[PDB]
């Protein structure tokens, strides 16, 4: 099955992503332009949060001879691991991502013995490929290729491809873009001649309504970590509860925008649906209402024709509909679109992870 | 000849490379004479065909122009240099534009037309057949820039007026 | 097109106390106000009763605030892209330039209801540069059908061509 | 007879199908450029699919190695002037800026089959060539390509189709010569629909067919006009019509 | 532990804040145009404040070479000390002395010792004034501020090598914002002449503004080197300058001194942001005024978020102060604040009482 | 050299207790010689702080 993920956050005038030249990403969408924060730019805030740090076994870096000599107290192991690596194939420098324990203990002991070059390599290429075991590593997958022109020739590799398990969206915002520029002078604490006119600054920052799009694939979830279902039901639950409540660092010092999303929906379904088309036609805010009850509203909306459109009595789908206290209500006027509307977020990660299976959010929290 | 079908960090496909073998046979063997010259072109990689293509140029045999022979024999890099050139900014390892390769071939086969009086100088010249790149790339600047504001039409104007640039060496 | 063009004279014709009342309902909408609801009413209803293309309410309202604010004198020819773009070939190019054109081009990201504070800075520039006219008919047929396209770019255009002289 | 399936779809920003150089692939129509779909990605994104696998059949619809297919798929269009896009993203460390191409566009696609020739490939068979097309049909209208999908989660779903029993072959590319431009009081799919529509309001003046939108949310003809024969808010419920008109089978 | 306080302040017609054209910050939100305050000016006020003349030290400046010449005081010493200063790193690119350089201000002997040091030649003296700047961070308002700095590697002498110059931040301040839309208001002014023998004009603004400052006590500690009572001292005369505190700018023609209206300080382990409170704005009516519907909203949007995310096993506390319990919280919920407090000597005894256990006059005698 | 005097006085513009009532005269200039202009002025009262 696939857990599918809806939520909508309004944030404060903040600068989140920014593209070379300083500026809050953008894009086109029915041609109209909206605000965007990437995609990677989640995935590495919520890798790297609070709520995740239980399961984040995997390093990606390209600094590993820094890492095997910190795995040992006073011999000299960072001339032979660089050599040792680029007969491997690692010769800029190549980005490796794969777990820290294996890396740590299995370069350790190997490029530390009496052993030749060209074997030590092989044993420390098989080590990398078979070190695929860490819930980040199987969320975001890994897609590793060696350099065959300045590889030792009787090295040979094996497969190191991991396939991905989630699918993350570019955010978008619901209505039109608003691009500001905020001027700043920087003062002098001494008195004196000063400067001129002055040197006037430029810092752009905008705020928008965003729609976030998460879909997870529990069956490879669960064929990336072997056999062990409990560890994914701790991914699932820790990564719901990281997206609740993570933001990206930004201008965060500036900028303090830590709101929390208005609105989240939880779908179990077969194949993946996007809702972003209910954004088409940008939200136009009127004397009544806010910007995030249009939203909703929208939402609804196209939730309420997706629903009664494309529908097979062979497989029908539910979901949970969270808003804190329940304060906005999916179904405004009449329709009764979500099962069992909740409005705690533990008691939605609860909810969740016994349609997955028999599994209690206590009971999980050991692997 | 030069052909490949790929455009990697050292080639853009345009079409036909007819420029080629022109200043080696312009003043090595054959020189000039009143004719139709006979271009027979067949690519090759090691034991890998590629392609071959054939051509039929008007010669009239008016002296010859050493800079600008040279200039016209190597064009694939000039074609290069305008399209590796990035929108905005520079970075390393950087393709470059990509949509300018779209509609390189259809300007390469436009001016290919006049091809005798391109090699002699007869009436066609390089700043002639620069003028072919210019709707294309009007075409090309609002899809680029898709915005109704002055920044967007001072960039599409910056923009409108890219051309190859001869390299003799 | 009638109806602007009589509109524009009505608010011409006007005195100083509804211009005063027009002012102190700046930043304000239609209806929470009666005076200026009223005031409005008198000037525009039978204009809409007796010609059908004439200006929408929101626009005829913006257009009467910002006239009660500036008070400038009707010219055929002395549009918004012109005067601006005139203006800014008098400016550092390194600093101010970019900084004026910044505010000049935000207006292509906003709506009807939202393009009162940066035209009343647009036009305080103006005159803060010794300028006595302005066309309001022409900036009301514009403002009228700012979600097309193709005024946006003639709107650009002419300034590009006023500025380029 | 020829069944032809007209659809209009719109994309999230996504890259679907990019060229040697990384950029999403491209046409000329118009006086402007548009953004393409291959039709050789749309076919091995319907087939291959785990969906679609509901006398061989899978081979009688698309050929393999003079098999005669009797499924034709054209080249995705947009309805407007393409507006490629460019992120720049840089990689961290835990312990160089690069350029990637996305673009986001509204297609219309355009499907052929030939009902004589799928009954032949069938050997007779007639149950068979109906259930083949309804299978079709319900894959083709849930199923993308599998580009740059793990960065670009764009799974949506089209905004209405058309089913068409015309005497000969013809496509409505020529509806969209004028690029579609967004006005205040419409969208972008509510007026790629108009246009559409105003090219069968012609045409006719100067056949039946089956009209299809979720929950009836865009309707063909922006009046009260009988421009199409039957509307259905259900993609089943179009399924059993076509299955009716083909000469009266039970999906 | 994260101390986060929440303001809501009225003030009275003034320009607290300028752009380049002389007309107060605005900015976008929820469709709506807002006031705006920048979070440097909160900072510099905050900082350059009597509730916070002894918890200084650092100086921020591109004139050292003025204050090294004032310490020895007959040396000459201005221009060996500039060429010094240019070899470090100071780049002065545009014929521009800038990179302005913030460090303690008890360093500057040092600094002045060293240039006059006969012995060593120009790049060891310049290696050395490095060290020292690198090594001097340690006043609480680079400890709740934060320094970056990065010396250019064209006009500094090959021979210097810099060391670590970063200190990551302990505060977080976002932008003020007003609970209603904002009014721009236009003021004509004339200069007479008294002497017998045109027509200016200026902008102005009224608002009410919500401020947001968060603190974390870890970050604080470890950068001051673990000084727990010079750390409770700092938040104690931060919370003081925060409440009794305004920015200076055009106060001699609009004397814009209020006081804050109410104020909500919460401990939490995580940061959250009360503005989407203030997503609908804020509409007047006539049997109430505009601090008791914004607190009225402010007390919704809270009992709302206390109810739906911060219901964990975690628990939090928080404090509520109004002046001599003017402006009660909501009426319908009575418990949202475990303590309300109608002094603010009272609630700053609480916070200190509440994060380790401090006496204010104790905490007062570590500066 | 430096001609700068820091003011030693702070003045807050006089806002009113209650809502403003702008009213409006009308006069009318009169002639002292018979034979063969509405005017429009502003005044208000209020009270200030």
């Amino acid at each position: 099955m696939l857990i599918e993920i809806h939520m909508i956050q309004n944030h404060s005038p903040a600068n989140l992503n920014r593209d070379d030249l300083g500026a809050p990403k953008t894009c086109y969408f029915g041609g109209v332009l909206r605000s965007r924060i990437s995609s990677q730019c989640i995935k590495r805030s919520i890798r790297t949060s609070n709520d995740f740090k239980a399961l984040l076994g995997g390093v990606r870096t390209r600094r590993l001879a820094d890492l095997i000599q910190q795995e040992a107290g006073e011999t000299e192991c960072w001339k032979k691991a660089q050599e040792i690596l680029n007969k491997c194939g690692f010769k800029t420098k190549m980005l490796v991502f794969m777990s820290k324990d294996k890396i740590k203990d299995l370069a350790r002991i190997v490029l530390d013995n009496s052993l030749g070059l060209t074997e030590a390599a092989q044993q420390v290429a098989n080590v990398i490929a078979q070190a695929t075991l860490a819930p980040d590593i199987a969320l975001c997958g890994r897609m590793l290729e060696p350099n065959d022109k300045d590889k030792d020739k009787k090295v040979k590799w094996s497969n190191t491809t991991v396939e991905a398990a989630l699918q993350v969206a570019h955010a978008i915002s619901t209505h039109i873009a608003r691009p500001e520029i905020d001027y700043f002078v920087a003062a002098d604490d001494v008195p004196g001649e000063d400067a001129g006119a002055g040197h006037i600054g430029e810092s752009m920052f905008a705020s928008a309504c965003f729609y976030k799009y998460f879909s997870i694939d529990w069956e490879q979830l669960v064929k990336n970590l072997k056999g062990d279902t409990n560890l994914a039901a701790h991914t699932v639950g820790a990564f719901l509860l990281a997206a609740a409540k993570t933001n990206p660092s930004g201008k965060q010092n500036s900028f303090a925008a830590h709101n929390y999303p208005d609105g989240i929906l939880v779908e179990f379904k077969n194949s993946p649906i996007s809702y972003a088309n209910a954004f088409v036609r940008p939200v136009s805010v009127v004397k009544e209402s806010d910007l995030v009850e249009q939203s909703i509203g929208q939402l609804s909306n196209y939730v309420n024709d997706i629903r009664l459109g494309y529908y097979d009595e062979q497989s029908p789908v539910i979901g949970f509909w969270f808003s804190p206290n329940n304060r906005y209500p999916l179904g405004y006027k009449h329709s009764k679109l979500a099962s069992r509307n909740i409005g705690n977020l533990n008691e939605l990660v609860g909810a969740v992870l016994d349609y997955i299976g028999g599994f209690k959010w206590e009971e999980v929290q050991k692997s | 000849s030069k052909i490949k079908l790929m455009s990697n960090d050292r080639y853009t496909f345009a079409d036909r490379d007819w420029y080629s073998p022109l200043f080696s046979y312009l003043h090595a063997e054959g020189n000039s004479r009143q004719g139709k010259l006979w271009l027979v072109g067949f690519a090759s990689d090691k034991a890998k065909s590629i392609d071959i293509w054939d051509k039929i140029i008007e010669l009239e045999g008016t002296d010859t122009n050493d800079e600008l022979l040279a200039q016209l024999a190597n064009r694939a890099t000039a074609l290069n240099a305008m399209r590796k050139k990035p929108l905005r900014g520079d970075f390393k390892k950087s393709v470059g534009t990509p949509q300018i390769a779209d509609i390189i071939p259809h300007a390469e086969n436009r001016i290919a037309i006049n091809a005798g009086k391109m090699t002699e100088n007869r009436g066609y010249s390089w700043q002639d057949a620069d003028t072919e790149y210019g709707e294309l790339l009007t075409k090309v600047a609002y899809s680029l820039e898709p915005a109704q504001t002055v920044d967007a039409r001072l960039k599409r104007g910056n923009f409108i007026s890219r051309k190859p640039w001869p390299i003799i060496p | 097109n009638r109806g602007t063009v009589d509109f524009i004279a009505s608010l011409e014709n006007l005195k100083e106390g509804d211009l005063g009342i027009l002012r102190k309902l700046r930043g304000a909408r239609l209806d929470e106000k009666l005076p200026g609801f009223d005031l409005f009413s008198a000037l525009w209803w039978p204009l809409r009763q007796k010609n059908q293309r004439a200006p929408k309410r929101e626009v005829a309202w913006l257009i009467a605030k910002l006239f009660a604010e500036f008070r400038f004198e009707q010219r055929e020819g002395a549009t918004l892209p012109i005067l601006m773009g005139g203006i800014c070939r008098k400016l550092e190019p390194k600093k101010e330039l970019p900084r004026v054109l910044a505010r000049f081009d935000q207006l292509a990201s906003l709506d009807i209801m939202q393009m009162e504070e940066p035209l009343s800075v647009i036009m305080g520039i103006l005159r803060k540069h010794q300028q006595v006219c302005l066309d309001w008919v022409g900036l009301t047929d514009v403002l009228s059908f700012w979600e097309q396209e193709p005024v946006k770019r003639e709107w650009s255009d002419s300034f590009i061509k006023a500025y380029k002289i």
